[PDB]
RNA sequence: GAAACUGCGAAUGGCUCAUUAAAUCAGUUAUGGUUCCUUUGGUCGCUCGACUUGGAUAACUGUGGUAAUUCUAGAGCUAA
RNA sequence: UCGCACGCGGCGGCGACGACCCAUUCGAACGUCUGCCCUAUCAACUUUCGAUGGUAGUCGCCGUGCCUACCAUGGUGACCACGGGUGACGGGGAAUCAGGGUUCGAUUCCGGAGAGGGAGCCUGAGAAACGGCUACCACAUCCAAGGAAGGCAGCAGGCG
């Protein structure tokens, strides 16, 4: 090519958006922001295809315009903006706030959180950086450059922010026995307590990680994110809980369903 | 023994015309447990692509061959020898690829059969991308 | 022969053609910009330092 | 253009590569600077990404470097005596990266002068007329004297080093690039840097 | 590029002999006892038939 | 509110498979060997000396040329 | 710099735009290990016109013989190097098979190349762009004979 891309076919659009091939050639291309391109989800999508608000492109244009869908502390009016990880969407004309939160499949889940829960979310760091004058930062997993941290703060520990003043109220540290959501791959969506660290220099190091029902499994430190000290999250969960029951007994629930009501 | 080029060859990082009343020989750790050899820290070579003397870095795979050519100078040529699946035949094929590894003069008694172990880094050369990191000393031979 | 003459002081500019080539000669061979006096151009003309700015070839 | 690709000379076991495509514009090369002696003309272009490269095709002063002193001054080159790379750079004196050149004195001396307030170079017989350095050589306060005393026991000079101060032309080797940012700072050649060039020069002579 | 299926898949598999009398005896009285309309949809079932047992089959294995 | 100056896009998309046989490309890693539109989050009274500086120019008036171009030439102007 | 309310000598709310720098998204680019059709009536090939390495520099966004200057004679190959043909864009994949295989993949997704054939360049962060220019080559157009102007392997459509 001679330049960057700006189409999106609805062919190569990743597998959890859950878009249907019959309607368009095209898909809903992401803007560039804080999260990237695959592991996102446009605000196009969240409305139309999640919610059912809007029917067409068109009827999401007008909607986001109106002002009424403010993303984590900012009202944002791009069709296309990739709301990525826990960004608390919060929409002012019904009095619903949403969170983006897996579901125990690769999913994006519909999560309705409390408006006290509306304004803090929990950031991954991924550095610390001395500034120009001896000033430490933290960036998080949005690219929020927090200047004069918590000094304890290492590489991989997640921070409570505060929406409303951009400031963060406490952080967790990354130990064993904590909670965590696997934020990537075949365990994405999985939630469960930290069980095992293993080492790899030059490498990459990968986590064991033991599920609340004892269904221990492993996963990478890249796509790992710590929510909560033990067995205690610091945010609302949705159903399922992130545990990957086999898919034999999804089978017996979805039967049972039905034949108990009727 | 050293500085027999047109240019003055020497260590860029340290300096050794300060004021006075040996050299303070720049030499760094390579990591992965690899051990820093006695020779780089005590020796008088001075050469830009050593391991330990020189502005590389070694990130990326790390591979070992045999080695079976000296000629050349500051560099050598390795084998590296491995077998080919075909699905078709249920057999293999020997198949080798004999690349150009970077040798510092750290590692002294280097002999061909030599057992080395590599390290990927950035091109040295047209063909070069890889560095000795440690000499396995090859089976028997204790003549 | 068409002159394309304009007077900057007042606005006005007029074309006016000219058919005799001895009163060109004040004019052939000369550059930019130069501060031409255009005394035989005519018997109205005369002390009208005109400046010469240049115009189209006979294909445009 | 002139154009920095791999693809377009042979493999490792001596095979042609044959092209697929044409030359691509970040593949570019352009002509090279080669500064000279004189004043200050440096051309900017600009470079991939929206930058800016400062081709310096003729320059007189550098920002040198004295490294024992701790010290560094703004001098005006005078001569290229030694050129590394190629010997016709000597000829046609041009600056690069790691030239041996010559420098005036006068920048570095004072220095000496002011901060010691010692004689160096001054070949013996004359006295300063301006007389501004013989008053900064004397009229120290009483407690500073004994600071200003401890200064001269680091007040030696090599001797090589003090040679090119007699004449007060000192060599001095390039060490930014100069084609790129414009600058042609450096350093001054010191003891074992110093007695290598000297060996070498008078080979050069013979 | 256009949104759609581009898939065609055939529901029957003609058989490897067409012309022996042992086959032609059995399809015809399949036809006209249960009012069938052509030989096409009689190798149709069988082919519906042949995953059910093929799938079957597999799974024994395991 | 036409036009025009300015800003952005026009390097995306579409077509074709001519060239090309460790080459393209596929799996895996690195940029500690690099550049970056846009977006997002941060900085940007820190420096020791104004209640807002300047003059061009497009549109327009008017003179026109060339068979002819999405060709423009000259003269008065008037903003960022 | 520009737009909305404006409440108290001058300060306040809601913004858009604008830039220096740092991270972020997004690309682009080089490398690393493995994988490719046939051909011996292609067995030696590569090189001082860079061939393979060392030193020092140039240029390049940077690593690098990318290039230059001085040196060493090195580097690949019978495990098929080099060369030639390819009616060869590659892959995910398609047909076909009990099991193994054979053939195909111009073709909707990804990545590469191009706009008749080369070559060079302006702008722009990003092009060696051609629904951008500059020349040569081949074809073709209007002409007043002075001159001017073109690239449907973009959707149609016309000829062969």
């Amino acid at each position: 090519a001679r330049g960057p891309k700006k189409h999106l076919k609805r062919v190569a659009a990743p597998k959890h958006w859950m878009l249907d091939k019959l309607t368009g050639v095209f898909a809903p291309r992401p803007s560039t922001g804080p999260h990237k391109l695959r592991e996102c989800l446009p605000l196009i999508i969240f409305l139309r295809n999640r919610l059912k608000y809007a029917l067409t492109g068109d009827e999401v244009k007008k909607i986001c315009m109106q002002r009424f869908i403010k993303i984590d502390g900012k009202v944002r009016t791009d069709i296309t903006y990739p709301a990525g990880f826990m960004d608390v969407i919060s929409i002012d004309k019904t009095g619903e706030n949403f969170r983006l939160i897996y579901d125990t499949k690769g999913r994006f889940a519909v999560h309705r959180i409390t408006p006290e829960e509306a304004k803090y979310k929990l950031c991954k760091v991924r550095k610390i950086f001395v500034g120009t004058k001896g000033i430490p930062h933290l960036v998080t997993h949005d690219a929020r450059t927090i200047r004069y941290p918590d000094p304890l703060i290492k590489v991989n520990d997640t921070i409570q922010i505060d929406l409303e003043t951009g400031k963060i109220t406490d952080f967790i540290k990354f130990d064993t026995g904590n909670l965590c959501m696997v934020t990537g791959g075949a365990n994405l969506g999985r939630i469960g307590v930290i069980t095992n660290r293993e080492r790899h220099p030059g490498s990459f190091d990968v986590v064991h990680v033991k599920d609340a029902n004892g269904n221990s499994f492993a996963t990478r430190l890249s796509n790992i994110f710590v929510i909560g000290k033990g067995n205690k999250p610091w945010i609302s969960l949705p159903r399922g809980k992130g545990i990957r029951l086999t898919i034999a007994e999804e089978r017996d629930k979805r039967l049972a369903a039905k034949q108990s009501s009727g | 023994d050293i500085q027999t080029e047109r240019a003055y060859q020497k260590q860029p990082t340290i300096f050794q015309n300060k004021k006075r009343v040996k050299l303070p020989r720049y030499y760094k750790n390579i990591g992965l447990g690899f051990k820093t050899p006695k020779e780089a820290i005590e020796g008088t070579y001075i050469d830009k692509k050593c391991p330990f003397t020189g502005n590389v870095s070694i990130r990326g795979r790390i591979l070992s061959g045999v080695v079976t050519k000296m000629k050349m100078q500051r560099t050598i040529v390795i084998r590296r020898d491995y077998l080919h699946y075909i699905r078709k035949y249920n057999r293999f094929e020997k198949r080798h690829k004999n690349m150009s590894v970077h040798l510092s003069p750290c590692f002294r008694d280097v002999q061909i059969g030599d057992i080395v172990t590599v390290g990927e880094c950035r091109p040295l050369s047209k063909t070069v991308r890889f560095n000795v990191l440690k000499v396995t000393k090859a089976a028997g031979t204790k003549k | 022969m068409k002159l394309n003459i304009s007077f900057p002081a007042t606005g006005c500019q007029k074309l006016i053609e000219v058919d005799d080539e001895r009163k060109l000669r004040t004019f052939y061979e000369k550059r930019m910009a130069t501060e031409v006096a255009a005394d035989a151009l005519g018997e109205e003309w005369k002390g009208y330092v005109v400046r010469i700015s240049g115009g189209n070839d006979k294909q445009g | 253009g002139i154009s920095r690709d791999n693809w377009h000379k042979r493999r490792k076991t001596g095979g042609k590569r044959k092209p697929y495509h044409k030359k691509r514009k970040y593949e570019l090369g352009r002509p090279a600077a080669n500064t000279k002696i004189g004043p200050r003309r440096i051309h900017t272009v600009r470079v991939r990404g929206g930058n800016k490269k400062y081709r310096a095709l003729r320059l007189d002063v550098g920002n040198f470097s004295w490294g024992s002193e701790c010290c560094t001054r703004k001098t005006r080159i005078i001569d290229v005596v030694y050129n590394a790379s190629n010997n016709e750079l000597v000829r046609t004196k041009t600056l690069v990266k790691n030239c041996i050149v010559l420098i005036d004195s006068t920048p570095y001396r004072q220095w000496y002068e002011s901060h010691y307030a010692l004689p160096l170079g001054r070949k013996k017989g004359a006295k300063l007329t301006p007389e501004e350095e013989e008053i900064l050589n004397k009229k120290r306060s009483k407690k500073i004297q004994k600071k200003y005393d401890e200064r001269k026991k680091n007040a030696k000079i090599s001797s090589l080093l003090e040679e090119q101060f007699q004449q007060g032309k000192l060599l001095a080797c390039i060490a930014s690039r100069p084609g790129q940012c414009g600058r042609a700072d450096g350093y001054v050649l010191e003891g074992k840097e110093l007695e290598f060039y000297l060996r070498k020069i008078k080979a050069r002579k013979g | 590029p256009v949104a759609r299926s581009w898939v065609c898949r055939k529901t029957y598999v003609t058989p490897r002999r067409p012309f022996e009398k042992s086959r032609l005896d059995q399809e015809l009285k399949l036809i006209g006892e249960y009012g069938l309309r052509n030989k096409r949809e009689v190798w149709r079932v069988k082919f519906t038939l042949a995953k059910i047992r093929k799938a079957a089959r597999e799974l024994l294995t395991l």
